[PDB]
């Protein structure tokens, strides 16, 4: 269980093992969600400046 | 002699089509009482943003008009007065204590930075769609800077400093046998009254709630002193009123009145604080009910200033203000707001609607009655004499 457990630290400290990789598709979805808001807040702005 | 009815859907009718002449300058909403007061100009801007969001300003000619002259102001008011606003500011106030307590200066009207050009501004709005009602170019003349219709001839009175309707209404008048004036604040339109109390040219019309209100006058009796008696009208109220109730008493008084005073040119104040939700006010009223008085005025085909007036709480009033002006262009608009720069305010899901509470309507079948019947009588003697040509007003 020692080789086990530091095999799986080890491959995972560089971001490939299973737990790493469940959390990672969990926040990239929020990040690109606050840049969608971020783009229609300008679509918005800017299409009311030009009328 | 009146039945209470439903209240109807709001619908412009387009057998007419009239000439919109918008007046806005972009200086006003630059203006601000202080810091807690229930006055702010702010919000006549935020009503230009949504007439140029929604499209609205592509049936209509919007204008800056020049600012009114201390000349001008003086036709009604007196050389003291007029004097001391031009010349009082925030820092010198110290130096005026006398004048101050004099003209009604302080607590109720204070004095801000900009007060003057203020003043110039809604007064001259005023007078140059007044004078361009006169030149036969236009047939609608909104001003919503002006319609501050508390002040007396030498005081300060309720958040106003110049009657500006009153300058309108005597430009209005070098060409004008007779004039009407109609007043749906929720205050009693006094200084207009009081200033064309002994005359039978103006006739005024005020809808107003009396009470332990504000100003504390407007009753049932009085109706005009002199050659004037006859021509003052008054509609006191009680809290609540609604949409149904207020169309069923707003409609055949102002009928009658046209009717029977034949007028051939209204003014029509448009106040704000007399809708549901307002912070000084204390009726029920919608954005329906409150436009289907616009619309209707409208529906008789003569010549209209309107003009501005009270409203507290500036997300109904600029919401109310851009439908009734897309009213008079015969457009119903679209409920749900475009983005502009004002895209708060409007919470809490952003759409075109004034909504009323579910208090309480102190106003009962009886009471009304017995008041347009008075009404009714008082208003008969009001006709002009058998042989008198006219120009079918
Ligand atoms: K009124
Ligand atoms: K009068
Ligand atoms: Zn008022």
């Amino acid at each position: 269980q020692l080789v086990r457990l530091q095999t799986e630290l080890q491959m995972c400290l560089e971001g490939s093992h299973p737990e790493l990789q469940v959390y990672y598709s969990k926040i990239a979805a929020i990040r690109d969600y606050k840049l969608h808001r971020a783009y229609q807040r300008q679509k918005y702005e800017l299409s009311c400046i030009n009328t | 002699v009146y039945e209470a009815t439903p209240f109807d859907p709001i619908t412009v009718k387009p057998s007419d089509k009239r000439r919109v002449a918008y007046f806005y300058d972009a200086d006003v909403g630059n203006y601000a009482y202080g810091a807690g007061h229930p006055m702010k100009p702010h919000r006549i801007r935020m009503a230009h943003s949504l007439i140029m969001n929604y499209g609205l300003y592509k049936k209509m000619e919007i204008y800056r008009a020049k600012p009114a002259t201390k000349q001008e102001m003086c036709q009604f008011h007196t050389d003291e007065y007029i004097d001391f606003l031009s010349r009082v500011t925030p820092d010198n106030l110290e130096m005026f204590k006398r004048e101050s307590v004099k003209f009604n200066v302080g607590d109720d009207c204070p004095v801000f930075d900009g007060l003057y050009e203020y003043c110039s501004i809604s007064g001259g709005g005023s007078m140059e769609g007044a004078a361009r009602l006169n030149r036969g170019k236009c047939d609608v003349a909104v001003n919503y800077a002006g319609g501050l219709h508390h002040a007396k001839k030498s005081e300060a009175s309720g958040f106003c400093y110049l009657n500006d309707i009153v300058l309108g209404i005597i430009e209005l008048l070098r060409y004008h046998p007779r004039v009407l004036y109609i007043d749906i604040d929720v205050h009693h339109g006094d200084g207009v009254e009081e200033a064309f109390y002994t005359t039978d040219r103006v006739m005024t019309c005020s809808f107003h709630k009396y009470g332990e209100f504000f100003p504390g006058t407007g009753e049932l009796r009085d109706i005009g002193v002199g050659a004037g008696k006859n021509y003052a009208v008054n509609v006191p109220l009680r809290d609540g009123i609604d949409d149904a109730t207020y169309r069923s008493v707003f409609e055949p008084v102002i009928k009658k009145i046209m009717e029977w005073y034949q007028p051939s040119a209204v003014v029509l104040q448009c106040g704000g604080d007399s809708l549901s939700g307002d912070r000084l006010g204390c009726f029920n009223l919608s954005m329906e009910g409150h436009a289907n008085c616009v619309n209707y005025v409208k529906s008789f085909g003569i010549p209209m200033m309107v003009v501005g007036g009270g409203g507290y709480t500036m997300r109904n009033v600029a919401r109310t203000w851009c439908f009734e002006t897309g009213l008079l262009n015969n457009v119903v608009l679209d409920k749900d707001l475009p983005y502009n720069e004002y895209y708060e305010y409007y919470g809490p899901d952003y759409k075109l609607s004034v909504r009323p509470s579910n208090m309480f309507n102190v106003n009962t079948p009886e009471y009304l009655d017995k008041v347009m019947t008075n009404i009714f009588a008082n208003l008969e003697n009001t006709k002009y004499a058998p042989s008198v040509q006219l120009n079918h007003t």
